[PDB]
């Protein structure tokens, strides 16, 4: 009908004069003026999601979003089974992007330019769309000492594979290899004409003519002249080959590329792939945490809504508020790096993979902490049920009053379990936000970020507990003592850093000026036979597979000489060949141990990083702060002046350590030993000796009080004399 | 095919447990059964092969009973920690947890249409819930004591309940009170359509009542007349259910024995060496020739039917 | 007597699988069907009664394909755990297991003579094994990548196969390559001898090939000339088979529809809304008026022919 012609008219309008716009105001302008001109020239014509596809029929038909989402989800499951198996969530605009790359791959010479923020999936989405369209994907690989001759060899081989072999090929690449001066000319010619002269000279010309002979014979056309066969080769390249370039949204880069490659902006099709809008953030947060039990029936709405995502439900639900906060904690990083740019600091790229790791850490921490808390409450229940049995049934009264304090502590911990279920979600939210977003900030800005997040959550009436330290929640005493025994400085910042280096979703960088963090991370994983190398080391190529196959962790320094060959490792583009896991490196394919992690470290703390590493690696800063410096400032001066007092302080602190550990072990042994017997406690007499032998070993708490008194009374010799010196000297260091 | 009766030996004897059993059921579609326990655990074994698949954790106290939706995706469980947990059997993780019960929950039952769930607890109240949201839509009361078990009819309109008050109460979402029992009523079971013709010549709707008085009594739902009474159990009855064809009744009691009752002839037909310790509960597969019994003996034996 | 065609509603709708379905096939002799699933399992059902018969578990990874000897005793299966398992369909036990494929094996096929078995796998090679010993006797090569499926002709002298290279290859125990598909080729079907007359009206041997283009094509094997192209599927093709008499072609595609085509007129006639999701495989009973379709949706449907 007429209306269908209007639909295709408007679809072409919105896919030619809206795909390359930058700001949302321009898009609103285009859509509204399309509506007005449609009203003017032709008095459900304009259903909001104008959409067209050929995957619900044999030809180009309108489609609806829901069944398209179902189809692409099933086909993406098949894609997982076939190629990569990287869990990808489906939000709204990804469908639009998928249909757009499909449309351009349908067109001959369907070259694409995708202006998108690094980490936004502009490569893997293109691979996914290319896969179902019968389009094999060829990606360039960059190694050390990469020259133009290697790239020319790749171009010769693939042009043979596309011209004479007659198989459809796509070229999804980014700036990585494009940097060199000789690279740009070949693409400026290829995207323009489809043939690149002065490239096939030598015996290569003769052998590709020989191959084109059999190619033309198989196609069915007889050719026996070099020039006409070369024309057929060119026409085949026009038929089969596709090139997709992905660029970061840099104004200077765009101007330079428009200057040095007009055909790249003339022949290719433009798509401002861009960054994820707040709608996309809301959709990802909603759908990735839809399976989690974040529902609170007793949620009360505040009067004032902090609105960072529009079109919210007027009454919001608890999960809706949580995902709203998940959007807020991502816009807060934008605000923070804006402040850091305005003050004159160094800013890192803000990529959606940060948000993805934030949500993954949210789910992981939520699951783990809920499980542990329920397990300990189960222990509490069985212990109370075994003490009440003892009560129902002298040495028995002595044994019942001996466990009186433990019984009181357990009973007091029991009744607050509802409040512990209440504030699990907010605590885990703040924890995950600190894990993901606070990687590359100093102490003061980290505190500022946490304070703003706390203010936002308080404004939203989201329940969380403030009387708990950031390092205390994410780590228990045992691992903290292990870290302190692994040459980690005893301060909150390095505690957080150790939490990053153990509990992470992505492989990290270490920003260490002194190299003490290298010693700490070498001592931590020494049991797994840690080994160290560097990017500039010539044996690193040999060492990579030796680390990967046997699973021994690898430590790599000097990341300012970064080799992109680790790109599959960072993204974990693994495949399962049944009982084995296979990974690719461009040169060779090798197995992976189930347990493997690579450690990356940076020496110079002021190195600006390209967004390719920013989007695929997290950050930790081993900086120095006021109290942190004061610690070794007091230790050094005390050692220099009074060796005896320093030795006494070290011994007292150590003896506090293992004795606190002993107290914890006694509590655990009194809990578990009580539970793991079903024979009425009174009836058992072997039991009474052990369950009153361990309560009697809990009198070392008074010894612990004794050296506690000693340390807090003998510290006045130091802390009341060297405090001003330490304060002035730390101020001196920062000045 | 309406006449396969259990016979020994047990097809499989699964003792991979560290505490007694409370309930056992077959998954409606997939060939798997599940078992509840007092150790705050729900265990998933394949009865067709007898291999261990996984364990479901998350409850903190004794899991009192478990129920399945008609679809076979939504799994419900209740325990003594006041909570009713909804489990995605596909994803194997607690979709949501329920709060509001004042004291211990004995049983829950997903309604056949799979949109609501109803629960029975020690506060002498019956609560019906919205599965998708977790909001308590309504609460039925009138019972005097612990509501030991509640079961809905095949159409969801009528829900029956038993308690320590010895009165089986039924109401339409008190229609009838059945107070003549000599002792606590332990378990109930709606009669299937297959037994309608058999019951008619033996003498709706029609309902059972298993009790701690060592008797099993069949009932008329509308008028509440005790249609008959099976006799012969030596201890407290814990589970009563009909055969798939409605011709037999499979029952268990604490007499360490599983009995098969021909209610047409009003007599016990067959008795099995159920378990060394008391028989907790039973269940009869709708179609396949398998039946299962899990006992307070830390074992979940599967009888084959001939 | 060559014109019974499937029509709705289905004779049976069996939902026992815990996972999607990869193949469905009828036994040559007994009135039973057999299907392989993603859960590393095979299921044997009775299509006449629609009742579950058994499960030949033993595989570790997803069983993708299954094939029978004519005698009905030896059953072949292949799965992604690198292996090919030969089973006694009388004793229901793995007679033997063969290894050697470097990656996932997609398809196997017992030759009609029952002396050897051919297998195709992700490593772009085809291997021919002894049925009674399990020794790799032959290894055809030359595919660039995954051999999606392999089939021998009626006498077994000639073997055809389809891969991701869009090049349906045929060779004697390379004779021909068919390389004018627009996309990956999923399934093939050696045309029956009974079509030799009808195709002569429509226009050897003669070979089918369905592909991700939504295009089924019939081809001359000896000359390699593309003979015709049925189009009309709204998604990827996954299965194609001729009618018993060669008068119609039944095909399955991911359009949630099973199509019945008259290739003489070169047009669709009948369309069956098979399942709510992807249809992965089909089969035609050689004599009985029934067919089978297995879908991603975990449901196997037996379709009544009239
Ligand atoms: N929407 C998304 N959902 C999940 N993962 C994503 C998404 N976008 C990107 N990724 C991650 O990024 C990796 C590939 O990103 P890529 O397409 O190379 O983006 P870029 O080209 O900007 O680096 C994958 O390993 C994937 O895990």
């Amino acid at each position: 009908p007429v209306e269908g012609l209007i639909r295709i008219w408007a679809h072409e309008a919105l896919r030619l004069f809206q795909d390359r716009l930058v700001e949302d105001e321009e898009r609103r302008w285009t859509d509204e003026n399309i509506d007005t001109v449609a009203l003017k020239h032709f008095p459900k014509a304009m259903s909001r999601p104008i959409l067209y596809s050929n995957w619900l029929s044999k030809d180009y038909i309108p489609v609806d979003q829901e069944e398209l989402r179902d189809y692409v989800k099933a086909r993406l499951k098949v894609f997982y089974e076939e190629e990569l198996d990287v869990p990808l969530v489906l939000f709204n605009e990804v469908l639009d992007h998928v249909l757009r790359i499909d449309r351009i791959f349908r067109q001959p010479q369907g070259h694409l330019l995708l202006i998108g923020v690094s980490g936004a999936g502009k490569t893997t989405l293109s691979r996914f769309v290319a896969w179902m369209n019968g389009l094999s994907v060829y990606q360039i690989k960059v190694h050390r000492k990469y020259t133009g001759e290697d790239f020319d060899e790749d171009l010769r081989t693939v042009l043979r594979r596309s011209g004479c072999k007659n198989e459809k090929i796509a070229f999804i690449m980014d700036e990585s290899n494009v940097l060199d001066s000789g690279f740009l000319e070949r693409m400026n010619t290829l995207l323009a004409n489809g043939e690149v002269p002065g490239l096939f000279e030598g015996d290569e010309y003769a052998t590709l003519m020989t191959q084109c002979k059999e190619g033309a014979q198989k196609e069915g056309l007889m050719l026996d002249s070099h020039e006409e066969l070369y024309k057929w080769f060119t026409s085949q390249v026009i038929r089969n080959l596709h090139v997709v370039f992905t660029m970061n949204p840099s104004s200077e880069g765009l101007k330079d590329r428009a200057a040095t490659s007009p055909a790249l902006f003339n022949r290719c099709v433009l798509n401002w792939f861009g960054d994820w809008s707040t709608e996309a953030l809301y959709q990802v947060g909603k759908e990735f945490t839809s399976k989690m039990d974040l529902e609170k029936p007793n949620y009360i709405v505040p009067d004032y809504m902090p609105v960072v995502y529009d079109k919210l439900p007027q009454p919001p639900s608890h999960r809706e508020a949580i995902v709203n906060s998940c959007v807020f904690v991502h816009q807060t990083l934008h605000q923070a790096n804006a402040r850091l740019a305005k003050r004159g600091g160094r800013t890192m790229a803000i990529t959606p993979r940060h948000y993805l790791d934030f949500i993954n850490h949210y789910a992981n921490l939520f699951h783990e902490k809920r499980s542990e808390l329920e397990e300990q409450q189960m222990h509490l229940n069985v212990g109370l049920r075994k003490i009440k049995e003892t009560v129902d049934q002298n040495r028995s009264t002595a044994l019942l009053k001996s466990l009186s304090a433990e019984r009181e502590r357990w009973e007091k911990t029991s009744e607050t379990f509802k409040n512990q279920m209440s504030t699990i979600a907010g605590d885990c939210l703040l924890s995950a936000a600190f894990i993901a977003y606070a990687g590359y900030f100093d102490q003061q800005m980290r505190q500022n970020l946490f304070t703003t997040w706390s203010h936002h959550l308080q404004q939203a009436n989201i329940q969380f507990r403030t009387d708990i330290a950031r390092t205390e929640y994410l780590s228990n005493a045992d691992e903290r003592l292990r870290w302190q025994a692994s040459s980690l400085p005893a301060d909150d910042l390095c505690t957080e850093n150790a939490i990053m280096l153990k509990r992470f979703n992505r492989y990290p960088l270490i920003i260490d000026p002194s190299g003490q963090a290298t010693e700490f991370i070498m001592n931590e994983y020494k049991d797994r036979k840690i080994t160290r190398t560097s990017f500039l080391d010539d044996a690193f190529r040999k060492n990579l597979e030796s680390a990967l196959r046997f699973g021994n962790p690898l430590l790599v320094q000097d990341v300012e000489s970064y080799d992109p060959v680790l790109n599959p490792v960072l993204n974990r583009e693994v495949r399962r060949t049944g009982g084995r896991v296979l990974i690719t490196l461009g040169d060779q394919d090798i197995d992976l141990s189930p347990s493997f992690v690579i450690f990356l470290s940076t020496r110079d703390p002021t190195v600006e990083f390209p967004p390719d590493l920013c989007s695929r690696v997290t950050f930790v800063n081993f900086t120095v702060t006021r109290s942190s410096l004061q610690s070794q400032c007091l230790n050094e001066v005390l050692k220099a002046e009074r060796p005896d007092v320093d030795e006494k302080r070290s011994d007292l602190l150590k003896l506090q350590g293992e004795f606190q550990l002993r107290l914890r072990q006694l509590e655990k042994s009194l809990l578990q030993a009580l539970n793991e017997v079903k024979g009425r406690i009174l009836d058992d007499d072997t039991i009474i000796t052990t369950l009153e032998n361990l309560k009697r070993e809990a009198a070392e708490v008074t010894r612990k009080v004794e050296e506690t008194d000693i340390v807090m009374q003998e510290v006045e010799t130091v802390s009341q004399q060297y405090l001003p010196l330490s304060t002035a000297c730390s101020s001196i260091y920062f000045t | 095919p309406k006449e396969w009766i259990p016979r020994p030996p047990e097809k499989y004897a699964l003792s991979g447990h560290r505490s007694p059993v409370t309930r056992v059921i077959f998954h409606p579609v997939f060939s798997v059964m599940v078992s509840a326990s007092e150790d705050a655990t729900i265990k998933v074994w394949d009865y067709e092969t007898g291999d261990f698949e996984r364990t479901l954790k998350g409850h903190t106290d004794s899991v009192q009973d478990i129920s399945f939706d008609h679809s076979g995706k939504l799994l419900a469980s209740c325990s003594a920690d006041m909570t009713i947990k909804l489990w995605d059997f596909q994803g194997f993780e607690c979709i949501r947890t329920m709060h509001g019960h004042d004291h211990n929950v004995s049983s829950v039952a997903i309604m056949p249409n799979g949109d609501h769930i109803v629960s029975a607890s020690r506060d002498k109240t019956i609560k019906m819930w919205e599965v998708q949201t977790g909001y308590c839509v309504k609460t039925f009361t009138g019972h005097r004591e612990w509501v030991r078990m509640v079961r809905p009819n095949q159409d969801g309109t009528l829900i029956a309940s038993c308690s320590n008050d010895q009165t089986v109460r039924v109401w339409v979402v008190c229609k009838a009170e059945l107070r003549e029992h000599e002792h606590v009523v332990e378990c109930i079971s709606w009669a299937p359509e297959s037994s309608y013709s058999s019951i008619s010549e033996a003498t709706g709707p029609f309902l059972l009542s298993g009790s701690r008085d060592k008797t099993i009594k069949m009932w008329d739902v509308s008028t509440g007349m005790c249609l008959m009474t099976l006799v012969g159990h030596d201890n407290w009855v814990r589970g009563v259910l009909f055969h798939s064809g409605g011709k037999f009744i499979l029952s268990c009691a604490d007499d360490k024995t599983l009995r098969v009752w021909d209610y047409k002839n009003k007599r016990c037909m067959k008795t099995l060496n159920a378990h060394e310790h008391f028989v907790t509960s039973l269940d009869f597969h709708k179609t396949a020739p398998y039946v299962v019994t899990g006992s307070v003996d830390q074992t979940v034996k599967v009888w084959e039917c001939r």
